[PDB]
C-alpha cells in the first residue's frame, strides 16, 4: 500500500534530513501532515498529480517534490527543534472528493539543538510475587525502561524466543521522571501476566526487550558515557 | 462522429450611418469540434488588426467567438468573414450586408 | 433576476500543434469569469471584478485542482476512446453549474459529452446517472457503485454551487445586475417583410415577437439570435412576411426586464 | 473555513454507548470525515457524511446536520479495542481537509470479580530498584502520580489474559528510596478498603 521511511528518527539542528514516501496504489494525491500534541493535523505540502505540488498550512522549513505518482518525499533543508513531531504522509485516490486517505505508519522526528542529553533506556525486569500466585494462581512479570530520552523506544515481551502480545499491558505513554524539566528522562513499564502453572515451568523463558531510536555512526559524540547509538536493551527471567 | 458546421452572422455594433466609426463584428457559433480560422475582410483582403473573444462554450457542447475590429464604413467599401472549418471544404465567406 | 454559475471543461486527444488538449472556463450568465489550460497551467480571472475579490489564495488552491483534473479528464477520455474503439482525435466535455432563479428556487446540473453529443447526465434527485449507450454504461455502473461522490454532488449543486453564485454576483453586481433598456425599431424591407429590430441591451436575455391584429401570436416568424454587440450589450431582431392580400395589423412586441413594449406598424 | 470542535478526552464503560461529537465552523462545507486512530499507529477511515441523516456501518455509526454544522460518530456495544482518539475533519470551500484535534476515548472494562491488591515484585539483581503492583481493582479505582518526586508511578493498564478470557487492571510504582514500601507505594491514590497488603 503506502510505505514511509524512516519510521524513528534523532537529529542535530543543522542537518539535512528527507522522509520517504511511495505508494503502488497509482493514487493521484499524496500528502505531508504533522502530527502534533493538541492540535489537529497540519498540512505541510501536497500534490495533486504527479508533476505539480502545493504548499500547506505550514510550509515553511520544508520542501516536497512529486515527478512521479509514486513517490512523495519531504525535505527539510536544515532542520530546527520546532520540526520535532510525528510526520504522515497519506494519499488518495484523488484529491478534494469523498475518497478518503490511506496513511503511511508515521515517522517519528526529533531534532535535537544539542545530542549532549540522548540516553538509552536501562531495562529491569522484576519477577512475580509469591503472594500474588497464592492468592491469584496467576503471575505477573513486570518490566521497565528508565532513564531514556529522547522517548522513542518500542518494548516488546519474548516468552520461549518468540515475541507476545496476550497478558500484556504496556503503557501507551513514557512518564516524565522529572516532569518540569523540558528535557526530562523517561520511563515506560510493562507487565506480562501468565498462569502460575505456566510461570512453575523451570524452562519457560521470559525476556523484556527494548527498541531504543538513537545516534547514527556520523553523530558527533563528545560525552564520557558510551555513545547512545540505535540498539536494543533487553533483560530476562526464568520461570521457578 | 457528428460536426457542427459554424454559423457566421456579420453586423455592426451600432446601426451603420454611413461615415461614422463603428465595430465591425463577425459571431461565429454552434461548431463542434473547436479548431477554427477566422478573418475579417476588407474588399476583399484580410485587415490586420482584428481582436477576438476566448474561445467560448455552449450548453449544447458547442462553441462560439466574436471577432471584431474598429471601421468607419463606406459606400463602396465591402465587408466580409471569412472562416475555415472542418465541416468547411474550403472558406466560406459571409458578407456584411447593411 | 435569473442567474447561473457554470463550468465547462474540454478534452482532446491528439490536438493539433498549439492547440491545448485541456482547457476549463468558468461564466456567471454570459460573463466569463474564469480560465484554465493545459499550456498556462493556471487558473486565471476573465472577469476584472473576480480577479480584484479573490485573494491569491484561490488562484493557487483551485490551480492545483485543476492540474488534477487535467490528467484525470486525459485518463477519462482514453478510456472512453478504448471502449469506442476510436482512433483520431476526439473531444471530452463537462458541464457543471446552478441556477438561481427570480422567485427564488434553484436547479443544479453535472452532465459530460464525448465528441459533443450527451454521455452522462447526471440526476441529483433520483441519484443517478443516465447513460446513453453501453460505453456510458459501463461508467455510470462504476460511478453509482461510489454512493458517497452523488451524495457529495446534490450537495455540491444545491448548496455549495449556490453560494459560489451569490458571491460572484455581488462581485460582479455592478454589471451583472443592471439593466440596459433596448432600443426597437421597425423595418420595412415584390415580397414586404416587417423587421423588428432591438439594439444596445443588458442583459441578453428578451423577448420578442409579432402579432396580428392585437389577439393573435403570428405563425411563422423568424427570430434573430440575441448577438453581443462587443460594448457589453446585446442587439436581436425579430421578422414576418406580409400578405397583401390579408387585412392584418401587425404590431412589435418586446419584454425585457419587467418592461414590456409594444411598435404598431 | 476555521475551527473544527472536538472534546479532548471521553470515558465510558465497556459494554455500553458513546457519542463522540464533532462542529465545525467553516467557509463551505463538502463533507465530514471521520477517522480512528490508535496510538502510536496511523489514522483509518471510518466515514463520511455530507448530507443530513444517520448513517451505520457495523456497531459505528455517524450522523450530520448540515444546518446545526455539527455530526457525531456512535459507538455501540463498546469494547476495549475501541480505545483509541477519533478524528473529524471537513472539507472546506476549497476542498481543503481542515482537522479538529481529536478525541480519545478511555474504555473502563467490566471488572466482573474484583480482588484488589498490592504486590512487592521480587528485586532484580541487575537494578537497585522496588517494584510495586497495585492490580485487579474495579475500574471506578483511578490511580495518581505520586508526590515524592523519587516515587515513579504508571497509569493503570488494562491487561487481557484472551486464553482465560480474563482482564485486569494495574499500576506499577518504584524507587531506588531506602524509605519506599508497597504499604505505603500508593499512599496518595484513592484505594478500595479491602484492598489486600500480603504481609512481608
Ligand atoms: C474556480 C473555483 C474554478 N472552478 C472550476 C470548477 N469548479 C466547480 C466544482 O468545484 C468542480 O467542477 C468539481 O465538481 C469538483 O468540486 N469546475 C471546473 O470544471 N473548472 C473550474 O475551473
Amino acid at each position: 500500500g503506502i510505505t514511509q521511511a524512516p519510521t524513528s528518527q534523532i537529529l542535530a539542528a543543522g542537518r539535512r534530513m528527507t522522509l520517504r514516501c511511495t505508494q503502488d496504489m497509482r493514487h493521484n494525491a499524496m500528502y505531508w501532515y504533522r502530527q502534533d500534541l493538541g492540535l489537529g493535523l497540519r498540512l505541510i505540502h501536497y500534490s495533486n498529480t504527479a508533476g505539480t505540488t502545493g504548499k500547506g498550512e505550514v510550509p515553511d522549513g520544508y520542501s516536497v517534490s512529486r515527478a512521479n505518482t509514486d513517490d512523495f518525499p519531504l525535505t527539510l533543508a536544515s532542520a530546527v527543534p520546532s520540526q520535532t513531531s510525528v510526520y504522515f504522509c497519506a494519499s488518495s485516490e484523488a484529491g478534494g472528493n469523498t475518497g478518503e486517505l490511506f496513511f503511511g505508519e508515521g515517522s517519528r522526528l526529533t531534532v535535537l539543538e544539542d545530542l549532549k542529553n540522548v540516553f538509552p533506556p536501562e531495562v529491569a525486569v522484576f519477577e512475580p510475587s509469591e503472594a500474588e500466585i497464592s492468592h491469584t494462581q496467576k503471575a505477573t512479570l513486570v518490566c521497565l525502561a528508565t532513564g531514556f530520552y529522547p522517548d522513542h523506544v518500542e518494548l516488546s515481551w519474548w516468552v520461549n524466543g518468540k515475541e507476545v502480545h496476550s497478558g500484556v499491558c504496556t503503557d501507551p505513554q513514557p512518564l516524565k521522571e522529572q516532569p518540569a524539566l523540558n528535557d526530562s528522562r523517561y520511563a515506560l513499564s510493562s507487565r506480562l501476566r501468565v498462569s502460575a502453572t505456566f510461570w512453575q515451568n523451570p524452562r519457560n523463558h521470559f525476556r523484556c526487550q527494548v527498541q531504543f531510536y538513537g545516534l547514527s555512526e556520523n553523530d558527533e559524540w563528545t560525552q564520557d558515557r558510551a555513545k547512545p547509538v540505535t540498539q536494543i536493551v533487553s533483560a530476562e527471567a526464568w520461570g521457578r | 462522429m457528428i460536426q457542427r458546421t459554424p454559423k457566421i452572422q456579420v453586423y455592426s455594433r451600432h446601426p451603420a450611418e454611413n461615415g461614422k466609426s463603428n465595430f465591425l463584428n463577425c459571431y461565429v457559433s454552434g461548431f463542434h469540434p473547436s479548431d477554427i480560422e477566422v478573418d475579417l475582410l476588407k474588399n476583399g483582403e484580410r485587415i490586420e488588426k482584428v481582436e477576438h473573444s476566448d474561445l467560448s462554450f455552449s450548453k449544447d457542447w458547442s462553441f462560439y467567438l466574436l471577432y471584431y475590429t474598429e471601421f468607419t464604413p463606406t459606400e463602396k467599401d465591402e465587408y466580409a468573414c471569412r472562416v475555415n472549418h472542418v465541416t468547411l471544404s474550403q472558406p466560406k465567406i459571409v458578407k456584411w450586408d447593411r | 433576476r435569473t442567474h447561473s454559475l457554470r463550468y465547462f471543461r474540454l478534452g482532446v486527444s491528439d490536438p493539433i500543434h498549439g492547440v491545448p488538449e485541456f482547457i476549463s472556463v468558468g461564466y456567471v450568465d454570459s460573463h466569463p469569469i474564469t480560465t484554465y489550460d493545459s499550456v498556462t497551467r493556471q487558473k486565471e480571472p476573465r472577469a476584472p471584478w473576480m480577479a480584484e475579490n479573490l485573494a491569491p489564495d484561490h488562484w493557487e488552491r483551485y490551480t492545483q485542482l485543476l492540474r488534477g483534473w487535467q490528467q484525470m479528464f486525459k485518463v477519462e477520455l482514453k478510456r472512453l476512446q478504448r471502449h469506442y474503439n476510436h482512433s483520431g482525435s476526439h473531444t471530452y466535455q463537462r458541464m457543471i453549474g446552478c441556477e438561481l432563479l427570480e422567485d427564488g428556487s434553484t436547479t443544479g446540473f453535472l452532465q459530460y459529452a464525448y465528441d459533443g453529443q450527451d454521455f452522462l447526465i447526471f440526476n441529483k434527485d433520483t441519484l443517478s446517472w443516465l447513460a446513453v449507450d453501453n460505453v456510458a454504461h459501463t461508467i455510470k455502473q462504476a460511478w453509482e457503485a461510489n454512493q458517497h461522490e452523488l451524495l457529495y454532488q446534490k450537495n455540491w449543486l444545491e448548496e455549495e454551487c449556490i453560494a459560489w453564485l451569490k458571491r460572484f454576483l455581488e462581485y460582479g453586481k455592478d454589471t451583472l445586475q443592471r439593466t440596459e433598456p433596448p432600443l426597437v425599431r421597425v423595418n420595412r424591407k415584390g415580397v414586404t417583410a416587417l423587421f423588428c429590430k432591438a439594439h444596445g441591451f443588458y442583459p441578453p436575455e428578451i423577448y420578442m415577437t409579432w402579432m396580428k391584429n392585437g389577439e393573435e401570436i403570428v405563425q411563422e416568424i423568424d427570430y434573430g439570435d440575441i448577438l453581443p454587440s462587443g460594448d457589453g450589450t446585446y442587439q436581436a431582431w425579430a421578422s414576418i412576411e406580409l400578405d397583401p392580400q390579408s387585412s392584418n395589423l401587425y404590431s412589435c412586441h418586446v419584454e425585457h426586464s419587467g418592461v414590456h413594449m409594444v411598435l404598431q406598424v | 473555513g476555521q475551527n473544527i470542535d472536538q472534546p479532548t478526552e471521553m470515558t465510558a464503560t465497556e459494554g455500553a454507548i458513546v457519542q463522540i461529537n464533532c462542529t465545525y465552523q467553516t467557509s463551505g462545507f463538502n463533507g465530514l470525515f471521520w477517522y480512528q486512530q490508535h496510538a502510536g499507529e496511523a489514522p483509518t477511515f471510518l466515514s463520511y457524511n455530507v448530507l443530513d441523516g444517520l448513517e451505520e456501518k457495523g456497531r459505528f455509526s455517524s450522523f450530520l446536520s448540515r444546518s446545526k454544522g455539527y455530526s457525531y460518530l456512535l459507538l455501540k456495544e463498546l469494547q476495549m479495542k475501541d480505545s483509541a482518539s477519533y478524528l473529524c475533519a471537513v472539507m472546506d470551500s476549497n476542498f481543503q481537509l481542515i482537522w479538529g484535534a481529536g478525541t480519545k476515548l478511555i474504555i473502563k472494562p467490566d471488572i466482573q470479580n474484583p480482588d484488589p491488591a498490592v504486590y512487592q515484585l521480587r528485586d532484580s539483581k541487575s537494578s537497585d530498584k522496588s517494584v510495586c503492583l497495585f492490580t485487579d481493582f474495579d475500574s471506578q479505582t483511578n490511580v495518581s502520580q505520586s508526590k515524592d518526586s523519587d516515587v515513579y508511578i504508571t497509569d493503570k493498564c488494562v491487561l487481557d489474559m484472551r486464553s482465560m478470557d480474563f482482564k485486569s487492571n494495574s499500576a506499577v510504582a518504584w524507587s531506588n528510596k531506602s524509605d519506599f514500601a508497597c504499604a505505603n507505594a500508593f499512599n496518595n491514590s484513592i484505594i478500595p478498603e479491602d484492598t489486600f497488603f500480603p504481609s512481608p
